[PDB]
C-alpha cells in the first residue's frame, strides 16, 4: 500500500532481527555490510547505481520482515542484486552473478567446477532466495529513489555541477548508511540530501520572491526542524565512515 | 519463513481451465470464503533457467501500474513452489462472443464496445505502455457488461538514436503493415490497427485478414487497403524488406467497399477506414477515434445485455 514499507522509529527498533537477539547497532552494520557487498558486485557486474540502489532497498525492506539470524546478508545481497538487474532492465546471467559474488566473498578461493554438485546447489540456492525475496516484498519491485527528485531540487537552487554531484552522493550514501528509505519518502530524503550538500559546500540559497523556502516546492510536509534533525544523523554516520567524506572534501 | 504479503493460492478453489487455448494457462476460481470469482494465471516455468522469468516481472510491473475500468485488474500475487497472478474474473471474451451464433449485437451496443476498447487503449498509451497483442481473444467482457483489455504478456513500455523495439510482435492476423515491413521504431499506432481489425470483426464475426505467412498477410492487406506506394505512405522506401519481397502494385483501396455489405452504418465504415490506414503517422489515434461522429450520433452507445 501507500504506507506498507514505511516504519516508525518504534517499529525499526522492534525489527525481526531484534526479536532474535541482534543488538540495534549490529543490525545496522549488517545492513551497511550488505549495501557494500551490493555496491562491490554491482560495479564488477557493470550495472548502474540505479540497479544497486534498487537492490539495496529490496535488502532494507526484506530485513523489516525477515531476520539476519535466519538469512545472512551475504546470501540475500546477491539474490537481491540478481533481481534488481532484471527489474531495472540490466539482466545479468545467473551463473555470472554467482561467479562474481564468489570472488567478492572469497577473494582467495577458486570457483568450483560448474559441473560439481556443490556449485549446482549454490545456483539453486540463489534462485530459491530470489523467490523468497519476491514473496517477502509481495512483488512490489518498483522503487522510487531520492535521486529522481534531486535534479528537481537542485534545478531550483541553480546550483553548480558540483553541488549537484555532491547531492547525488548524499543520496546514494543515505541508502548505504541509514534506514531513511524505510522512514521517509524519496522526495523528503532528496531534500535532506540537498540541504546537507549545501551546508557542506557552504552554499547558501536566498529566500525566493514568494517568501517560500526552496524545499516547499518539493514536499508539503518538509520542515526545517526535520531537515536539521535528519542531516545531522546523516552527517554523523558519514563521519564514522572511513574515507567516505574524503570523496567530497574540498582539498583546495 | 514469514510471508505477510503473499497469500497461499490455496485460498482460491480452482474450477475450470479458461483456458490454455488463449496463449496462457488460466483457471477460473472461487474465494473459499466470499465466493468472489477470479482468474488465476500460473507463471509457467518450463524452460526457464534464469530464476523468476524476466517476462513475468514486466507483466506484473505493468499490471500493477495499469489501474483503469477498461483494463483487466490484478488483485494480488499468490504462491504455493509456484507463483500465481490473480485477477477479477471476466465472464466473456470478445472472440467467444463473435463466434457464438446465438449472440447478437445492436449498433448501439457495438458502439459501446468499441468505445470502452478505444478508451482503454487511450489509458495504456498515456501511461507509455504498448499492448502489442491486440486480438478479439484478448478483449474480455465482464458479466455486468464492462470490457477489459487483458494478456499483457508481450506488453512493453515505450518512450522517445531511434528506438529498437522487438519486431516479432502481434498475432499475424491483427499485425499492422509497419511490423511486416520490418519496422523496429513503432508505438501506439500498432495497437490501433488491431482495434481496427477487431472493430470490423464485430460485423463480420470472423477475423478479416487470415494469412498463412507474413508475405501472404501483406498480400491480403494490400488487396483491401491498396498497394504500399510512397504516394499513400511517404518514405515507405527506406524499409529494406520493401522491394526485397513481393508486394503488389495495382491495388486500389477497397476498405469501405468490401465491408459495406456487413457493416451498413456509414459512420461505422468511416471510422474503420481511418483505423485501417497504411501509414501509422496518418492512422487515427485513440483520442480522435473516441471523438469520431460514430460515438456521437444515433443510436447512441448503450449498455450491454
Ligand atoms: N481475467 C480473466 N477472466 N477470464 C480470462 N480468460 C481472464 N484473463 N485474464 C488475464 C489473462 C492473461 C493476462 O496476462 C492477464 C489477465
Amino acid at each position: 500500500n501507500n504506507k506498507r514499507w514505511y516504519f516508525t522509529r518504534e517499529q525499526l527498533e522492534n525489527s525481526p532481527s531484534r526479536r532474535f537477539g541482534v543488538d540495534p547497532d549490529k543490525e545496522l552494520s549488517y545492513r551497511q555490510q550488505a549495501a557494500n557487498l551490493l555496491q562491490d558486485m554491482g560495479q564488477r557486474l557493470n550495472v548502474s547505481q540505479l540497479t544497486i540502489n534498487t537492490a539495496i532497498v529490496y535488502m532494507h525492506r526484506f530485513y523489516m520482515i525477515q531476520s539476519f539470524t535466519r538469512f545472512p546478508g551475504n546470501s540475500v545481497a546477491p539474490a537481491a542484486l540478481f533481481l534488481a538487474a532484471k527489474v531495472e532492465g540490466q539482466p545479468k546471467k545467473l551463473e555470472h552473478v554467482i561467479k562474481v559474488a564468489h570472488t567478492c566473498l572469497h577473494p582467495q578461493e577458486s570457483l568450483p567446477d560448474t559441473r560439481s554438485e556443490a556449485y549446482l546447489q549454490q545456483v539453486q540456492d540463489l534462485v530459491i532466495l530470489e523467490s523468497i525475496i519476491l514473496q517477502t516484498l509481495g512483488f512490489e519491485l518498483t522503487i522510487d529513489h531520492p535521486h529522481t527528485h534531486v535534479v528537481k531540487c537542485t534545478q531550483l537552487v541553480r546550483a553548480s555541477k558540483d553541488l549537484a554531484q555532491t547531492s547525488y552522493f548524499m543520496a546514494t550514501n543515505s541508502l548505504h548508511l541509514t534506514t531513511f528509505s524505510l522512514q521517509y519518502t524519496p522526495p523528503v530524503v532528496a531534500c535532506v540530501c540537498i540541504h546537507l550538500a549545501c551546508k557542506w559546500s557552504n552554499w547558501e540559497i536566498p529566500v525566493s520572491t514568494d517568501g517560500k523556502h526552496w524545499w516547499e516546492y518539493v514536499d508539503a510536509t518538509v520542515t526545517l526542524e526535520l531537515l536539521d534533525e535528519l542531516t545531522h544523523e546523516l552527517l554523523q554516520i558519514l563521519e564514522k565512515t572511513p574515507n567516505r567524506l574524503k570523496r567530497i572534501w574540498n582539498w583546495r | 519463513v514469514e510471508c505477510p504479503f503473499c497469500d497461499e493460492v490455496s485460498k482460491y478453489e480452482k474450477l475450470a481451465k479458461i483456458g490454455q487455448g488463449t496463449f496462457g494457462e488460466v483457471f477460473k476460481a472461487r474465494h473459499r470464503k466470499t465466493g468472489q470469482k477470479v482468474a488465476l494465471k500460473k507463471v509457467l516455468m518450463e524452460n526457464e533457467k534464469e530464476g523468476f522469468p524476466i517476462t513475468a516481472l514486466r507483466e506484473i510491473k505493468i499490471l500493477q501500474l495499469l489501474k483503469h475500468e477498461n483494463v483487466v485488474n490484478l488483485i494480488e500475487i499468490c504462491r504455493t513452489g509456484s507463483i500465481y497472478l490473480v485477477f477479477d474474473f471476466c465472464e466473456h471474451d470478445l472472440a467467444g462472443l463473435l463466434s457464438n451464433v446465438l449472440v447478437k449485437f445492436t449498433l448501439s451496443e457495438i458502439k459501446r464496445v468499441m468505445q470502452m476498447l478505444l478508451n482503454g487503449l487511450y489509458y495504456i498509451h498515456r501511461n507509455k505502455i504498448l499492448h502489442r497483442d491486440m486480438k478479439a481473444a484478448n478483449v474480455l467482457i465482464t458479466r455486468d457488461g464492462v470490457l477489459k483489455l487483458a494478456d499483457f504478456g508481450l506488453a512493453r513500455a515505450f518512450s522517445l538514436q531511434p528506438n529498437r523495439y522487438t519486431n516479432r510482435v502481434v498475432t499475424l492476423w491483427y499485425r499492422p503493415p509497419e511490423l511486416l515491413l520490418g519496422e523496429r521504431d513503432y508505438g501506439p499506432p500498432i495497437d490501433l490497427w488491431g482495434a481496427g481489425c477487431i472493430m470490423a470483426e464485430m460485423w463480420t464475426r470472423s477475423p478479416i485478414m487470415q494469412g498463412n505467412t507474413e508475405q501472404h498477410q501483406l498480400a491480403l492487406i494490400s488487396q483491401l487497403c491498396g498497394s504500399i506506394t510512397p504516394e499513400v505512405w511517404p518514405n515507405v522506401d527506406n524499409y529494406e524488406l520493401y522491394e526485397k519481397l513481393e508486394l503488389v502494385k495495382g491495388q486500389k483501396r477497397k476498405v469501405k467497399d468490401r465491408l459495406k455489405a456487413y457493416v451498413r452504418d456509414p459512420y461505422a465504415l468511416d471510422l474503420i477506414d481511418k483505423l485501417l490506414v497504411l501509414d501509422p503517422a496518418q492512422r487515427i489515434d485513440s483520442d480522435d477515434a473516441l471523438n469520431h461522429d460514430f460515438f456521437w450520433s444515433d443510436p447512441m452507445p448503450s449498455d450491454l445485455k
